[PDB]
RNA sequence: UGGAAGUCGGAAUCCGCUAAGGACUGUGUAACAACUCACCUGCCGAAUGUACUAGCCCUGAAAAUGGAUGGCGCUCAAGCGU
């Protein structure tokens, strides 16, 4: 074969005829499928599976807020030369862990 | 404790001076048979991007892809003239280095 | 509760109207009463309802309403102590089911020839009565599926196959063509879609607006009209018909 | 999971005393380190707590409203 | 006959009701009312 | 003979993720603070060393599997600096190998630190650190690895042409029946529909003559503009034309229903014939049912002697 | 004797539009260099413009005519100077139409308008003004949009 | 790095130059562009480390300006 | 929450005798007669009304109450099997190899059987075993067509069901073998 | 294909891992060495061994300098160790030889000196080609 | 842009007829076509939708002899709250 010899297969023969009617189902049965997978998925799969679904909850939901809004500082005033700009003459760090001599 | 010797700069050199010491420290590595005195006390930590360019015009999925956007090829040839010079001799460079390699059951271990 | 369907959010431009699209219904029916001298009641049933654009260009100084029947109704005002106009509750008993409202200067005699001569070839709806027995000959599926002769026919598009399969047509994918039965139009019999005298289904209908073949029509009936000067409701033939709510 | 026709190893909860007196030990050492953080928290805290009100469900929320009313009233008269 | 069409192409099923076991427990000119209050008490 | 054989090029994140579950799933990970330092050490050394080898195996099979374009034929290189940017190409290689060397290196350095490590608590955060680090160098190829998964693809549905053998080359104007004169001499199945510009890749079918086998190239249409306007659907077939010693078949629509005239057909031959140096060149006159030689006007008949 | 009406896209001045007419017209009967030089004398008075041409076949002959499309007319009316399209690309069309050649172009467009009125076939046309990128009196044409709707801006009836 | 100048923990620890937290080195920052009032390259400035190297692999600082 | 009561209303046709015996329905019609056991579910079943059953469930939780619809679906599609019918049309498609398909009645059991040969040139041959009260015809109005017709809408779907996936192409991309007998019409017979 | 030879009914294996074998044909090599036999199970302890018609690796220990340096297939011909037949004979060769092959089974040499094997001949036809004497 | 017609890309994203319809939500074409979504109307018939909060329950990581609410066993409990 040669090129988009699958495409053209496709636009030849077609696909199967319970392609559409078995991906509808496969999509329907989803939400059963991933609820299955939340309350039954067991140890690191499980832990990995509901951080995902935690990201992917949270990226939907700011996509609800950006499509909800897609239609609509410190506190002294001060110019645009002195912004973004912050006696004891002190370290970041004054203090941290001694170590025994025998660490 | 706090110090206001924190926040000050500890070694400070001056343009000539700095490319004076450079341009003799040069002289200096230049004879092999000459090497200095006390050189843990002189100053020798003085002496001591096509590709992002080209990602950064072109990016990835604008060159191949289902979102590709390139339509011009980029090429080492102008006219046909060239182009037939170009395929010319890069036969003759691939038939060379294939009778270079070839000048030059699985073997023992 | 916590089994329950996934309330889908629609990531599109255009949303619910609410309230304010009936209060602008209201505003706008109740503005133009006072500017026109007759107000038609029509009825559009069981119709697509895509030519009402063409009728509302061609009558360009007429005013046509098409909204929610109860809306317009109370618009106009359906008792006595509420209506806008005089006469104008007596046009609201005739507001049931799919109909609309024309405001209209002109004469209603004019208005009536009109809408007895306007008649325009249309597709079929569901419930409605087939004329005649369509069936689509065996062999390659033509676009109109044998309306024309097949010689001045182009072929139906590849795309459409799996909808005619879920249609319900045995049809199948041979080298690009859709064809019923084989290539040469052999070992098969027609698809008959639908028989005269048979109520026709939303896949018939459908079938049919695929094939482009158009069995019904574009009649718009008037029921009656309320004039300004006199105060009063003139019925129409299909009034009398139609029931009245 | 094959678990009906094949169970692992079972998980005991019967409890080991050395385990419950570590667990009862790392319980008091938190309790104590919360209360240290809490007395070296700097996060704003308001003296006023916010009032939960009163429920729409309640059926005599105007009842309510209106004895405020002359309440208020009487307050401000006697005032 | 029926109609219409069915989306998973069960033709035999019948034209099902609403889920609603609270059904009957109050009248609609009642919850108008209660509207109008619980309107005019927020 | 093709290149079919590439294993495929997984995302960054899938990558992080197959790496790091054959280093929890294939090695043991139970460890205690009671057991000896050096058996602690041992421990997390072999993970980061088991975690290296394995990012080093994958990024070996990527790069030793992608053909390498200064060892090809003239015409494979130049048709993949058409289809791809050779530049693309070499840079995203060359990335995959940077990352290999850099995660190379930080194994290295960290099995070096784990050998001084003191604690189960200092082992545990050199082995964190390590895999850290491996997982940033991965996230930072997400270009690359799906610029070199769809060049994979499209390199395993390339077809097979070899550059020296017995071949012929249909070349010419778009709708010449070039498509259709290779599907009646061969076997190839290659689109024939009257809009231009349908074939959009080099076909190639085979024939029997003599009892030797002929290879049979249908190539894109040219038009009639300087090489620099050239895209790159017609520089496939400039490549073709210019780097494959063929037998050139240009196919010439005489009757001018491909919606070009025959004075830009003659003139693109014209332009073209300094590729055709050493090369055999027939033109052919197609599509007779409509219009023939002797019904063209003299002129024109003069001007194609 | 039967009637066929084709539309299409064509650049005025050229003569590379037939090159697809030619996959159709060719079974038609019609000389694909004939209908190319008649849609160069019909959109002769379009040069370098996007402009619909309809071609009407019967008895294996086309005559050409030209369909006024909204955005030909605002960026003609612009008067862009004279350029050419292989060389210089991405440009934009900054420059200023006035209002009366705006009520002009809702004129010739009350044919293709659906409005009630020539103020909502002018309100039509600012629209497309405002989607080409042009300015209308030195403003928006968005602006002068919401001031019809406002009222201090009067569009002639008829 | 060009000294180590105090290990807040021991001053043994400086003079064996240990880079530990809170640790304040000097650095070459000749590539920064520091430069003095009348031209003069400052070519060496404190800094702190800020993370724990022994754990971390790495030696992370932060100037002293 | 505990509902009181909650009921269903079930609408018989003249045709059908409806006998409900310790939950047990027998619904016997013009085309044959159809048992099934409903004694898992706790239902009390009268007659509300002449040609209507009534289901009813007292003091039970909304699981209860959401059983009922599924028992009154289950009793409507067994009155609807034996007034109209059930009727599943199928077609076997091929690319190569033609499928031979064979039909015959196995008198011993009582049931249909259908062997089925040359798919994608297996030399082995398949065999579905019919559950009784479904009879299984080869279309001679449509080409590569079987259909199965019963009272039994659960036997019938399930017969259809199992001729499907005993031909399942194995080990091939699915885009590029289409071979496979499929489920193309389900209707009544009436 | 891997050089295991289909077909083959079991017979005793002579000639196990480090066997030196004579090199029955004329492609140069005067003796093989055994590395490794061609179809060889997973067993702790146990070496691999191969009898006539049996593919093994083989190093050219004496012989012609060029084949020295590679590994050999090849095929056992002849075995000393006796062994029986479906027929019931027992029966060994008077010495142990193979000869160099692909690993298609084609063979280097181009003549064959000595007998070959029944089984060799049966199992690899182009030894049975450029064979001689077939016992 | 070779072709790009809402749906390969970049930037804008207006008006009319409106009951309502995005210079468009996906499927699809080489490009069209065609289907569909958002939105509206007709049938119907009375309560629903969104997000949180509090209980109980599932998961929220486990190795290596066979075993442990103490054991049997317990399901309107012989479990949990008063
Ligand atoms: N009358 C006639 N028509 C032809 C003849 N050959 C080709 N055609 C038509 O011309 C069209 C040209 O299509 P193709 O054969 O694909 O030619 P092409 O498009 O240049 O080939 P590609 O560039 O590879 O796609 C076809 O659709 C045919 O209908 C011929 O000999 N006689
Ligand atoms: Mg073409």
């Amino acid at each position: 074969p040669q090129n988009e010899y699958i495409e053209r297969h496709r636009k030849l023969h077609g696909r199967r005829l319970d392609a559409e009617e078995r991906a509808r189902k496969k999509a329907a049965r989803e939400g059963h499928k991933n609820s299955e997978n939340a309350q039954n998925l067991r140890g690191l799969r499980a832990k990995l599976y509901a951080k995902q679904r935690h990201a992917q909850k949270i990226q939907m939901r700011k996509a609800i807020k950006q499509h909800e809004e897609r239609n609509v500082e410190p506190s002294d005033p001060i110019p645009s030369y002195l912004l973004d700009r912050a006696a004891r003459f002190s370290v970041p760090i004054p203090k941290v862990r001694g170590i025994s001599e025998e660490e | 404790e706090p110090n206001r010797k924190w926040f000050t700069n500890t070694r400070v050199i001056s343009q000539d001076t700095l490319q004076s010491f450079r341009e003799a420290m040069a002289e200096k590595q230049k004879d092999p048979y000459t090497v200095l005195l006390k050189s843990n006390k002189l100053p020798m930590s003085l002496i001591r991007h096509q590709a992002k360019m080209t990602i950064e015009r072109e990016p990835f999925s604008e060159t191949f892809g289902p979102k590709a956007q390139r339509k011009r090829p980029k090429l080492s040839f102008n006219t046909v003239d060239e182009l037939a010079g170009y395929s010319e001799q890069s036969l003759d460079s691939y038939h060379a280095r294939l009778e270079e390699k070839k000048l030059l059951s699985v073997a023992t271990a | 509760p916590k089994s329950k369907r996934a309330r889908v959010y629609h990531l599109t431009q255009v949303n619910k109207k609410g309230r304010e699209a009936k209060e602008r219904l209201f505003s706008n029916i109740r503005e133009t009463i006072p500017k026109y001298q007759h107000c038609f009641v029509f009825s559009v049933d069981n119709m697509r309802n895509n030519y009402l654009k063409d009728v509302r260009h061609e009558l360009n100084d007429c005013r046509i309403f098409f909204g929610k029947t109860k809306l317009m109704a109370r618009a106009l005002g359906t008792t006595p102590e509420e209506e806008q106009a005089d006469g104008l509750h007596r046009l609201t008993r005739y507001l049931t089911g799919t109909v609309g409202l024309l405001f209209t200067n002109r004469d209603p005699a004019d208005i009536e020839s009109y809408f007895s001569n306007l008649s325009q070839v249309d597709f079929a709806r569901a419930g409605t009565v087939a004329p005649r027995t369509v069936t689509v000959p065996p062999g390659i599926v033509y676009s109109t599926g044998g309306e024309v002769p097949p010689e001045h026919d182009v072929p139906v598009s590849h795309t459409l196959e799996p909808e005619l399969r879920r249609l319900g047509m045995p049809v199948r994918m041979i080298k690009g063509k859709v064809c019923l039965g084989d290539e040469k139009g052999e070992a098969s019999e027609g698809y008959t879609i639908c028989k005269e005298g048979e109520v026709l289904d939303s896949r018939q209908t459908r079938l049919l607006k695929l094939f482009s073949i158009c069995l019904s029509e574009f009649k718009v009936s008037l029921l009656g009209y309320w004039s300004s000067a006199s105060g009063e409701v003139t019925e129409l033939e299909a009034g009398k018909t139609r029931p009245k709510r | 999971a094959g678990t009906i026709n094949k169970p692992k190893k079972p998980t005991s909860k019967r409890k080991t005393t050395r385990l419950r007196a570590k667990i009862s030990k790392r319980a008091a050492e938190k309790k104590r380190k919360e209360r240290k953080l809490a007395r070296k928290n700097p996060e704003w805290r308001s003296k006023l707590k916010k009032d939960p009100g009163i429920p729409n469900l309640f059926p005599y929320k105007e009842r309510l409203l209106q004895q405020i009313e002359e309440e208020r009233i009487r307050r401000k008269e006697e005032l | 006959k029926n109609l219409g069409m069915r989306k998973n192409g069960q033709v035999w099923l019948p034209a099902k009701k609403a889920f609603r076991p609270t059904k009957g427990l109050t009248s609609w000119e009642l919850r108008v009312k209660k509207r109008q209050e619980q309107a005019a008490m927020k | 003979t093709g290149w079919k054989d590439i294993p495929p090029v997984p995302t960054a994140q899938e990558f992080i993720d197959i790496v790091l579950s054959r280093t929890q799933r294939r090695l043991p990970t139970q460890i205690r603070p009671g057991f000896k330092i050096s058996r602690i050490r041992a421990f997390y050394t072999r993970k980061v060393k088991f975690t290296q080898e394995t990012c080093s195996e994958k990024f070996g099979a990527i790069i030793s599997s992608f053909p390498v374009l200064s060892d090809q034929h003239p015409f494979h290189r130049d048709l993949m600096n058409i289809l791809y940017d050779a530049d693309h190409f070499k840079v995203a290689l060359g990335q995959i190998s940077t990352a290999k060397n850099l995660i190379e290196t930080i194994s290295r350095d960290y099995v070096r630190l784990l050998k001084y490590a003191q604690s189960l608590y200092q082992c545990k955060q050199l082995k964190r650190a390590a895999l850290g680090r491996m997982a940033t160098l991965i996230k930072r190829l997400k270009d690359p690895l799906i610029y070199l998964d769809q060049v994979r693809q499209h390199l395993a549905r390339l077809p097979d042409i070899n550059p020296t053998t017995r071949t012929l080359l249909v070349a010419g104007f778009p709708n010449v029946g070039k498509s259709s004169f290779v599907r009646s001499v061969t076997r190839a199945d290659t689109p024939v529909e009257p809009y231009a510009f349908t074939t959009k890749s080099l076909f190639v079918g085979h024939l029997d003559y003599k009892y030797l086998r002929y290879q049979v190239i249908d190539t894109p249409g040219i038009l009639d503009h300087p090489l620099e306007e050239m895209n790159t659907i017609e520089m496939q077939s400039v490549t073709a034309l210019a780097h494959l010693r063929a037998a050139v078949l240009y196919f010439m629509d005489i009757s001018e229903q491909c919606g070009f005239s025959l004075k830009a057909q003659i003139n693109l031959f014209k332009s073209i014939k300094p590729l055709f140096a050493n090369k055999m060149v027939f033109i052919v006159l197609n599509k007779m049912d409509i219009k023939k030689f002797e019904e063209l006007d003299p002129e024109m008949q003069q001007e194609i002697n | 004797n039967e009637i066929k009406i084709i539309h299409l896209r064509a650049t005025g001045g050229e003569v590379g539009a037939s090159s697809a007419l030619a996959p159709k017209i060719g079974p038609l009967g019609l000389s694909p260099k004939k209908v190319g030089e008649d849609i160069a004398k019909a959109t002769a008075d379009w040069k370098g413009l996007r402009v619909t041409v309809r071609l009407t076949i019967q008895n294996r002959q086309a005559q050409v005519s030209v369909v006024p499309t909204a955005s030909a007319l605002i960026i003609r009316a612009l008067k862009e100077p004279p350029r050419d399209r292989k060389k210089e690309k991405n440009i934009k069309h900054n420059k200023s139409v006035s209002l009366d050649e705006i009520i002009e172009i809702a004129r010739t467009m009350r044919f293709k308008s659906f409005s009630k009125d020539l103020k909502g076939g002018v309100k039509e046309i600012l629209g497309t003004a405002f989607s080409v990128g042009c300015q209308v009196d030195g403003k928006s044409p968005k602006a002068i949009s919401d001031a019809i709707e406002a009222g201090e801006i009067d569009i002639p009836d008829e | 790095i060009l000294s180590v100048k105090k290990n807040p923990s021991n001053p043994l620890y400086t003079q064996l130059g240990v880079l530990t937290k809170g640790t304040i080195i000097e650095v070459n920052v000749s590539d920064l562009g520091i430069v003095t009032a009348s031209g003069k390259i400052a070519w060496g400035r404190y800094a702190q480390i800020t993370n724990n190297p022994e754990n971390d692999g790495c030696v992370n600082a932060v100037l002293l300006v | 929450m505990r509902y009181i009561h909650s009921e269903e209303t079930i609408p018989v046709p003249e045709n059908v005798k409806v006998s409900i015996k310790s939950r047990l329905v027998t619904v016997e019609g013009p085309r044959g007669k159809l048992q099934k056991d409903l004694s898992h579910i706790a239902v009390n079943f009268s007659v509300v009304k002449k040609g209507v059953i009534g289901l009813e469930i007292h003091h039970g939780s909304r699981k209860d109450v959401a059983a009922l619809r599924t028992v009154r679906t289950i009793i409507n599609n067994m009155i609807i099997g034996v007034t109209k019918g059930f009727k599943y049309k199928m077609r076997y498609v091929y690319a190569h190899f033609p499928i031979n398909v064979n039909v015959e009645k196995n008198a011993e059991t009582g049931c249909y059987e259908v062997e089925i040969r040359n798919f994608i040139g297996e030399k082995i041959v398949r065999k579905v075993v019919m559950a009784p009260g479904v009879e299984v015809e080869i279309s001679k109005a449509q080409k590569d067509e079987l259909i199965l017709s019963g009272n039994s809408l659960e036997a019938v779907s399930q017969s259809a069901a199992d001729i499907q996936q005993i031909c399942k192409v194995r080990n091939k991309d699915i885009r590029k073998f289409l071979d496979g007998i499929y489920v193309s019409e389900k209707g009544n017979i009436v | 294909k891997r050089g295991a030879p289909g077909g083959k009914l079991k017979m005793t294996l002579g000639l196990p891992v480090g066997a030196i074998m004579n090199c029955a044909d004329n492609s140069g090599a005067r003796n093989l060495y055994i590395i490794a036999v061609k179809g060889a199970g997973a067993r702790l302890n146990r070496l691999p061994a191969g009898g006539v018609g049996d593919m093994v690796m083989a190093t050219v220990k004496k012989g012609k300098p060029e084949l020295r340096k590679k590994v050999h297939p090849a095929v056992i011909v002849r075995q000393a160790k006796p062994w029986k037949r479906f027929d019931g004979v027992f029966l060994y060769f008077e010495d142990n030889a193979g000869v160099i092959v692909n690993p298609k089974g084609e063979m280097k040499g181009s003549a064959i000196t000595g007998p070959v094997g029944k089984e060799a001949a049966e199992l690899w036809p182009r030894i049975a080609s450029n064979a001689g004497v077939v016992m």
